[PDB]
């Protein structure tokens, strides 16, 4: 019934998407995936595949995607779809024990400027400049998003992470636009932390954080730091947004190319954001069901992939959920 | 013989922690004389500079011990830490991260050395307002600096019998600059096959470091990455109150400092942890070949920590910084 754009992506991307399709079938989820292949496609054919994804999104409004790769294909995609805001929900899984259990964090990263625009040159032989872009426009949007997230989801603190002491013009602009819109949301507590400090805080005591907003590169750092705290990739989901579109990804994006054709990859992250997707499509029964089937299979601990201390293969772990899921629908 | 070290006490909590380490040095009867000057003042001559008296003390003594200097957020004067490192070509920042025996954290037997290029990277002072509302900060990576820090880290690994060096980079995202950093480490790696070499993207390092620190040894990065990863791993072993550092240049010129900044929220009180600046003065003694004073000063603070009884606030304690320091000095002397 519901058309969803699908870009399987790199490495385990396709094997992950496959587990989503299998779990959906078992749950009888009324979604029909329109698959599109964008990863490492020839450079001359790039912009046409880029456009039909743009136009596929114009029909479907929603997508689920793997990892991708004169700017990078990822940036072009983010730009054509204007996916300015990235959110990654760092949440402990009740049976899956780490050094930071009971953790509930949200990381909001803007992902259309900064170090990611490929603006480099050689100014002398051996001397290379690399330009990191910060704009009022984009930093304004992402701070409003963070504060709308905090309001929409009943959160209470939004912390802006910067390095404005030494990059006073660039990170300064980002930081004061967050200061500006932080007054438009007086019911939300606003704080600020220099980024190195905050990564120290994230390891030593991440329970004081709630919601975090930052530019692109720091979001990459902290997306991955925080995912590590609750059991790593394989487990943490993320989604990214425009004004129209919602696209669902894994939280700490990595291709896991060493795992391709082995049966070892964890579909927990992709299955979870698939359930996050189904909520965005107003399929709350299907999303709630798939999600806490995944959480129960993990909690009982009979079947677990190798990154979660078990020995089960990807397929065995995927079939374990489908059996659980297909049974829930009966009971 | 007695040797003179330049002492920059610094802003915020820096004056109290220096006093501490000085006091522990007199207790240990170290052959050290302190020449105190204040880099805290930043002076505009276009150029920004270190006050003349600090510059001469360093150029005379060429050993420094320094507390944190405050750098305004988004507003005032540039990092005078950056300025110190560039005017003395302190190109290598050495940030070992080692688990403290008597203090339990969720991670055990952490032995990390972050080696961070100190002069360039995203910590150049270079930004430009392109148009209204459009800012461009400029990162700089050069052949010569990248080759030199890579040689340093392979050489450090030999001096301290470490077996692997990891080039940490983001050359997928920043292909030219990190590419040049990584290609230059590959070159020095190929000239020192006695040392096992590998490279890892920065996100992956942080994704793994917090899960299994067992897997890393010596780390080399350009400036901005090393700044962040060294705070990340301070989280592992006890926090910013125990983590030492040293800014190394050519010809045995060096300024030792802790990894932490000013700590403006605990400044006036007596809550600070001095082991960070202490352990870096311990690095400083060993740099100077004063091994047997370094051994005792170290042994005392560790013994003081493995006991309990007097640990400062940040390490699960009630003890004032003064009270904490006195137990280290008490333990030295015996
Ligand atoms: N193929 C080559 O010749 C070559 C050369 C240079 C670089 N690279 C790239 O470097 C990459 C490796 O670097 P990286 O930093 O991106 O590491 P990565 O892709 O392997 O991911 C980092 C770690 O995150 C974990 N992880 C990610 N997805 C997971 C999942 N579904 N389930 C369980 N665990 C998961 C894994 O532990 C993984 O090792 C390669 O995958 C490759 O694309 C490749
Ligand atoms: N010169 C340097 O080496 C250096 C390093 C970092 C920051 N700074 C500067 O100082 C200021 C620091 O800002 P920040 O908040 O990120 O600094 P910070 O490193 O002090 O981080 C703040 C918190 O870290 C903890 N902490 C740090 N040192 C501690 C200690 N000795 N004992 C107990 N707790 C400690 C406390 O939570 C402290 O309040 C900035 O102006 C910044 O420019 C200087
Ligand atoms: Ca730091």
């Amino acid at each position: 019934s519901f058309p969803v754009t699908m870009l399987p992506g790199d490495g385990v991307g396709p094997e992950l998407m496959h587990a989503v399709k299998e779990v959906f079938k078992a749950a009888a989820v009324p979604v029909e995936f329109q698959e599109h292949h964008l990863s490492e496609v020839q450079n001359m054919a790039s912009e046409e595949k880029l456009e039909q994804v743009l136009s596929s999104m114009k029909e479907n409004k929603v997508a689920i995607i793997g990892k991708i790769h004169l700017a990078s294909y990822d940036m072009r995609l983010r730009r054509k779809l204007d996916l300015f805001a990235n959110v990654v929900h760092v949440k402990s899984l009740p049976g899956y024990m780490t050094r930071h259990n009971n953790l509930d964090l949200v990381i909001i990263r803007e992902q259309t400027e900064g170090e990611y625009s490929s603006l480099e040159h050689e100014s002398a032989r051996g001397v290379i400049e690399c330009l990191k872009i910060v704009t009022r426009a984009k930093s304004q949007r992402i701070a409003k998003f963070a504060f709308d997230y905090a309001t929409k989801k009943g959160r209470g603190k939004v912390t802006a992470v910067h390095k404005a002491n030494i990059m006073k013009l660039g990170d300064g602009l980002f930081l004061q636009c967050c200061e500006e819109v932080a007054e438009l949301y007086p019911k939300i507590k606003f704080e600020t932390m220099i980024i190195d400090n905050c990564c120290m805080q994230l390891v030593q005591n991440p329970y004081q954080f709630d919601v975090l907003v930052m530019p692109n590169l720091y979001g990459n750092i902290i997306d991955n730091l925080a995912a590590g705290l609750v059991g790593g990739a394989g487990v943490v989901p993320g989604e990214s947004y425009s004004a129209e579109y919602a696209v669902f990804e894994t939280g700490a994006r990595h291709p896991f190319a060493q795992a391709v054709g082995r049966n070892i990859a964890n579909p927990t992250a992709m299955l979870l954001s698939a359930s996050n997707m189904l909520r965005h499509l107003n399929l709350e029964y299907h999303s709630s069901m798939i999600a806490d089937a995944v959480k129960k299979v993990i909690k009982v601990g009979k079947v677990r992939t190798s990154d979660m201390g078990g020995y089960a293969t990807c397929h065995d772990f995927t079939e374990e959920i489908c059996r659980r899921v297909k049974d829930l629908d009966e009971n | 013989g007695v040797q003179t070290v330049t002492l920059i006490p610094g802003d915020g909590i820096g004056p109290e922690i220096s006093a501490a380490v000085m006091k522990i040095f007199d207790a240990a009867k170290a052959p050290i004389q302190w020449e105190e000057r204040n880099v805290t003042a930043i002076q505009g001559p276009g150029k920004w500079m270190i006050p003349s008296e600090a510059k001469e003390s360093m150029d005379k003594n060429k050993m420094g011990l320094k507390g944190p200097l405050k750098t305004p957020i988004a507003a005032g004067h540039p990092s005078m830490n950056l300025l110190l490192r560039k005017t003395f070509d302190l190109y290598a920042n050495v940030r070992p991260c080692v688990s403290i025996e008597g203090y339990k954290t969720p991670y055990t037997d952490v032995n990390i050395v972050t080696i961070r290029e100190n002069t360039e990277g995203e910590y150049s002072g270079i930004e430009h307002v392109i148009v209204d509302g459009v800012v461009a900060s400029i990162k700089l990576i050069t052949e010569g600096a990248s080759k030199r820090i890579a040689e340093f880290a392979f050489e450090y690994a030999r001096n301290n019998h470490r077996s692997n060096v990891t080039a940490v980079h983001k050359a997928n995202i920043m292909r030219m600059s990190d590419g040049l950093f990584l290609q230059k480490c590959r070159e020095v790696a190929e000239s020192c096959k006695d040392i096992k070499f590998n490279e890892m993207y920065l996100d992956t390092v942080c994704l793994n470091m917090v899960q299994d620190p067992s897997q890393f040894d010596v780390l080399v990065m350009p400036n901005l990455y090393g700044d962040i990863l060294s705070d990340l791993c301070a989280g592992l072993i006890g926090g910013l109150g125990v983590t030492p550092s040293g800014n190394i240049g050519a010809n045995g010129v060096a300024i030792f400092e802790s990894v932490h900044g000013t700590a403006p929220d605990i400044a006036g009180k007596d809550m600070a942890n001095p082991t960070a600046l202490l352990l870096s003065a311990v690095m400083m003694l060993r740099h100077m070949g004063l091994f047997d004073h370094a051994a005792r000063i170290e042994a005392a603070c560790f013994a003081t920590i493995k006991d309990g009884k007097s640990l400062t606030k940040d390490l699960g304690g009630n003890a004032k910084c003064s009270d904490f320091t006195e137990e280290i000095c008490r333990r030295v002397k015996d």
